[PDB]
């Protein structure tokens, strides 16, 4: 008997515990709000035929007026946002930003750092384990759409067990050819192309006939509570920008292809609820980072 | 407070009307008596002009040309033109002034 | 013990059969050159009693 | 709450000289640290929120009956607001000030064998913030100069680069250094942002928020000293004077 | 030895050479700005009971007033935008639009920016070559997420060479089972699930054991300089519309699934630094084409 | 297989981590600006019949009026600059200057603390490793111009691998006699005298014919971001003075013949991006030290 | 016999023949003057807490007002300066910048384009030919200082002929041990450490004792006419930057370590007198390129 698991779900590293309180949460909300005004100031500059709208936006974000002989960096808030993002990813990252600096930057705009007033859908499909008997090959490829390739070289039909965890809300399975799937201690129905199932129900048994390989595609949806200012497209771009800039370059940590995989992998840890709150705050910080760095490249 | 104000959802119609007129002032400048580019040329250079209206020696072009008689036309910003010294030799051929109203 | 099992299984990060084979060839090569180096410095009989050929493995 | 409100090296050191050691210890048995627990956080979740108990929370915890435990309780009081449960220490030691325990040989406590690596590890330093780390480094520096282990203190800082970057710069025997220092060591204070009456998920964050909201209540209460209004009512001994300096410094 | 390359990296066709000067670049920016005002005006007119915002937006865009009987072609701006998109794609395109007409249309508005003010992240993964020994078989499938399936049927472990080029910033490799990867002429580490690599580090060797096949999933991120008004969502949809409308049906040209694949393929070629400049201009033109067409379907 | 390395690239010691904030960067820039003015004021006063320009310049720099029968040390700014230089070089050096004093001195003049305004070109050639077969011998000599002497005592031609790292931008190889060089898995070209290489291209293989020794001279160029006020001639002169004055005398630190070698060595170590930032600030401090000490020499 | 030749003197490539008229020389002189103004304005602007000095100095150089949302690259003058550098290096360069643009840029300042106002000393050591008899080994290493190592394995003393060319003014020879040097058909003097020689005198003969290897250190000085604004420190920095930025990456050309080697190598060619005039102009162009790139990094 062999077992297989998703690659992105292996060994989630611990996340940081700093910059989670109310003042730090409001700093991230202010940074997101002010960085958004920076991007919109470009369109205002085009319409107004002048750089005054951009100068006003940068002055509020950086406490200093822009210069022509200096490369625009963002000043204290840019430095604070960058260092705070580093601390969120790993517990080994230092917490360099002082509290006093965080409170001063959090007073720039009026926001509430409530990160539980909305939700988002995360599409990473968790396959905790797939148990197959001898003379059966199982390969799991993919993270957003997981394709499971199954081959039965044995004499008779085999029973393969799926375990999708206890966190995902729904999972939809679509097979290359019609197949049979049922819960444990349940009878099997007629072969169908598509199955919709709740992972909380229990481990699922799929009957593998002997012959050509059977491939099953898995798509899952998970609901995680996020602030109302959350935007998945901006968060995903911020994740790639931060990884390129080396903000995640620190020893004894894991690397993920997308923010979708990062948050779901942390949610499936030993105590994944503790890390979901920090990961969401990292998402808002990354959304602020993508806007800030696209307006002020460096 | 003046520059950090956020527009309410129920903006009064007077604000929208003033915003509309201000936008048209910046965008369609020719309707109000100002432009952004002018051309100064000697009288012995003949440039195609907008002849629809029938004016004699019409000072109106459909668009200020980037080439005249197959030759690129000089473009000078108003700032450099102000500090220029040999303006008599420069005006002996054409040039386009921009970066000013 | 989980790492011990991995290093002695077929999916080991170390390909043992290659290294044990290469160790055998290296040792036989050293035996030949050590004996031939002595056979020049002293007689064949002196070298034989000091580096026997009947004690390979 | 009073200890966490000190924002400068002068105020923090002055407070430690005035307060006795009994404030650092607690007489409530509490629970044990380093234990995985399920706590109830109903404003956010219906299930039980996992967390881990530590010595840095503001709740009293059982502590070891040795010099190592006594020092951990003192640093915990400075960086968290509450100490541990080490009873039957003796009235001779409990009367003396926290500063005297840290930097005077007359008390009788022997702290030379203390290692800063395990103390920082036990007083979980990967979970502290910048202000908490600075206060701990102050206590380490005071202890090191007490037993003549300045070289060991430097080597420990050189091993851990982030600690060196935020390490306060003052000589424990000189008062001019304390005056010149401009580090911000305040963990509670009047907040520029909007502080609400809401819970936080972690044990450390929830207890810290309780101290923060408690300081606001104390700041606006009748126990606070408003210098701009009643500076002529304080006694001459405790009035703020530039000539004032710590005893023996 | 066997060589396997990504399909989209093969033979990038030459890109058009006209309409890349400062004046032509200004025209694309103005067209994008005016089209954005058109789609925003159309939504407001639908929301409200009156059609004033659309009438003004179309008059500025098309230099004529809308009529209830005639169809809304978009004016001469729509005609010029359509033809320049054709010219940008291939060098064999006609490119017969007068330059005087381009300058006239570029004077409608003014833009406070250029085509190098910001950056964008492109997710296509470049696999220039995968080199394998005689007995192993390698198949590369995928552009957004490359999936490399390798199978060993020989006597012992083989070494597979991966070449990710020198342009991409970071490449993340995940495997179905743990595997070993190291740089050329370097010792191999213990088996892990995920690797993070810098393609400029050099060719990477992967140890392939004999037995069940190994599938490696690769995700890459590339940074390309773009104007601040760039939007990948609008560009990608504009790319599909241009293909459906047949703006790219020219002889001896290559066809790509997404604009992300198109820009990476041009970048991974000789003189690719000069080609991305025209591809970025084409991308912004596709943004205007999307917004203009969704407001004025024909 | 034997390995050969550059002498200056070994074991770079950690650099200081203090006095690298924005306020500290302003102080170094102010010190450099005020030190230059001190030199011009001394020249102006020497050429004139009055000492007023020097009196005003020294009073601004030292915060006390110059006096006869006094050593004219430089005052508090001189002390702060000297101790700041010690901190940057080594992590074992104490940080004794208060931040309040540094902030007070930085308010004397108005300048930006930009350390990334411009760029400078450093000429030290990094030869990370030279890998040679068993029959051959290789000797690497030099830092600004690296000469590698290559001798083949074996029966046939040998292949030696040159690795210049990934930091340097261009490396020019010039040989005593025409030789052959090409990348890995590339055909060897015709024997030619000079080669231009991009170190990012990969390890380079050079064919060593059996016979007379072959010497290859290598020169490299590297670009490091520096403030606009950076002056290489003044930095190098200040580097030698500080070493002579003992400002770099501290336990467990490597020593370098020039500032070019110092900055390149830290660049090639791990966290080299973070280390060069501190080295640049130390370079500007050494520029101020040269001007200030040449204007006011002390024993 | 055997022949040893300095490495940098081998086959100098022909220099360009364009942009050598009086108008082009004024353009190079104008560019150098305005590039120096850019550096000083950046300093003055920094010390005055204002950007006006830099804005005005950049406006003269680039003929365009700086903008906060636009990339500053030097404008038209930067492009023409880059292109003339390419033309000067090789005769195979395209030489694309027109003459009308050169005259327009040359009218910004009133500086005479005189390339013979002053002189400069170059320290490259020209060793055209070292002739050695059989069974002796001679090797030449170095350009600024030439180290000639000769070993005599013969039975008797050997005679080695040094040819330093007819271009350098003075050459100073220092040996590890005292040695004998004399002209052709002249008596040999006593062994001395140091010799001062005029290369026009003729080939010089050294006597090699059979005992130990002798090393001769050669240093030379050559005088070349240059404009008054010539600064060797700025020229050397410009040479490396231009090579790094790929302004010399044209096929079938030679590459040199420094500018001193470049000018001396072409001086020794058949038409060296005509080549030096073009090389000097490139030196002033390289000096302008260095200052302009430092004030405006890209």
């Amino acid at each position: 008997a062999n077992r297989a698991t998703s690659a992105f779900l292996d060994n989630p590293h611990p996340v940081g515990v700093n910059y989670v309180d109310e003042g730090s949460r409001q700093f991230v909300a202010v940074a997101e709000l002010l960085a958004s005004k920076l991007i919109d100031s470009s369109r205002e500059s085009d319409e107004s035929n002048s750089d005054v709208p951009f100068v006003q936006a940068y002055s509020k974000f950086a406490d200093d007026n822009p210069r022509h002989l200096r490369v625009k960096t963002g000043g204290k808030m840019a430095n604070a946002l960058t260092n705070v993002i580093r601390s969120y990813y790993s517990i080994n990252a230092p917490a360099i930003v002082p509290q006093v600096e965080i409170d001063r930057l959090a007073s720039k705009a009026t926001v509430s750092g409530d990160m539980y007033n909305s939700y988002a859908i995360f599409n990473s499909v968790p396959i905790v384990e797939v148990l197959s008997p001898a003379r059966t090959t199982v390969s799991i490829v993919g993270s957003d759409r997981a394709d499971v390739t199954m081959l039965n070289t044995g004499a008779g039909a085999a029973n393969i067990t799926f375990n999708f965890g206890q966190i995902a809300e729904t999972v939809i399975l679509k097979g290359s050819v019609p197949f049979q799937l049922a819960r444990l201690n349940q009878p099997m129905p007629a072969a169908r192309f598509t199955y919709k199932l709740r992972p909380l129900d229990g481990p699922f048994i799929v009957v593998l006939p002997v012959g050509n390989p059977l491939v099953i595609s898995a798509t899952a949806a998970t609901r995680i509570q996020v602030p109302l200012a959350f935007n998945k497209a901006l968060v995903e771009s911020g994740f790639q920008t931060a990884m390129n800039d080396g903000l995640f370059d620190i020893q004894n940590v894991n690397y993920y292809s997308s923010f979708d995989e990062f948050i779901i992998s942390q949610y499936h840890a030993q105590d994944g609820i503790n890390r979901v709150s920090t990961c969401v705050i990292l998402g808002l910080a990354l959304q602020a980072y993508d806007q800030m760095r696209r307006a002020l490249p460096v | 407070k003046l520059v950090g104000h956020n527009y309410p959802v129920y903006v009064e119609p007077v604000v929208n009307i003033m915003n509309f007129i201000s936008a048209r002032f910046v965008a369609d400048s020719s309707y109000f008596g100002y432009t952004n580019e002018i051309m100064i040329m000697p009288n012995h250079i003949n440039v195609p002009v907008d002849d629809r209206f029938g004016f004699r020696d019409s000072p109106f072009c459909t668009s200020l040309p980037r080439t005249i008689m197959g030759n690129d036309v000089r473009r000078i910003s108003y700032n450099v033109f102000s500090m220029m010294e040999d303006i008599d030799d420069v005006i002996s051929e054409g040039f386009i002034l921009y970066d000013a109203y | 013990h989980k790492y011990h099992h991995l290093l002695t299984s077929q999916n080991s990060p170390i390909d043992w059969n290659y290294h044990d084979e290469e160790m055998h060839k290296w040792l036989d090569s050293r035996k030949t050159t050590n004996y031939d180096a002595m056979q020049k410095k002293d007689g064949t009989v002196i070298a034989d009693i000091h580096i026997p050929k009947v004690f390979n493995d | 709450m009073d200890v966490l409100s000190k924002g400068s090296l002068k105020e923090l050191l002055a407070h430690l000289e005035k307060t006795p050691l009994e404030e650092a210890i607690s007489y409530r048995i509490g629970t044990v640290p380093y234990q995985n627990v399920l706590i109830s956080r109903n404003e956010y979740y219906n299930q039980l929120y996992p967390d881990t108990t530590s010595l840095i929370d503001g709740v009293s915890r059982e502590g070891q009956r040795n010099v190592n435990g006594l020092i951990m309780s003192i640093i915990s009081y400075v960086v968290s607001g509450s100490g541990h449960y080490i009873p039957n220490i003796g009235f001779m030691l409990l009367r003396r000030s926290i500063l005297d325990i840290l930097t005077k040989h007359d008390t009788g406590l022997v702290t030379n064998n203390l290692n800063y690596g395990i103390i920082a590890r036990n007083l979980t330093v990967s979970k502290m913030n910048c202000e908490q780390r600075k206060r701990m480094l102050i206590c380490f520096k005071l202890l090191a100069y007490k037993d003549g282990n300045q070289n060991d203190y430097e080597i420990y800082l050189n091993q851990n680069i982030p600690l060196k970057q935020i390490a306060p710069n003052f000589i424990p025997g000189d008062m001019r250094t304390v005056i010149h220092n401009q580090d911000q060591l305040a963990i509670v204070g009047i907040p520029a942002y909007r502080l609400t009456q809401s819970t936080e998920l972690s044990i450390r964050d929830d207890n810290a928020k309780s101290y923060k909201l408690g300081y606001v209540d104390w700041y606006n209460s009748n126990s606070f000293l408003r210098e701009r209004s009643e500076f002529n009512l304080i006694r001459l001994k405790d009035r703020d004077t530039k000539y004032g300096k710590l005893n023996g410094w």
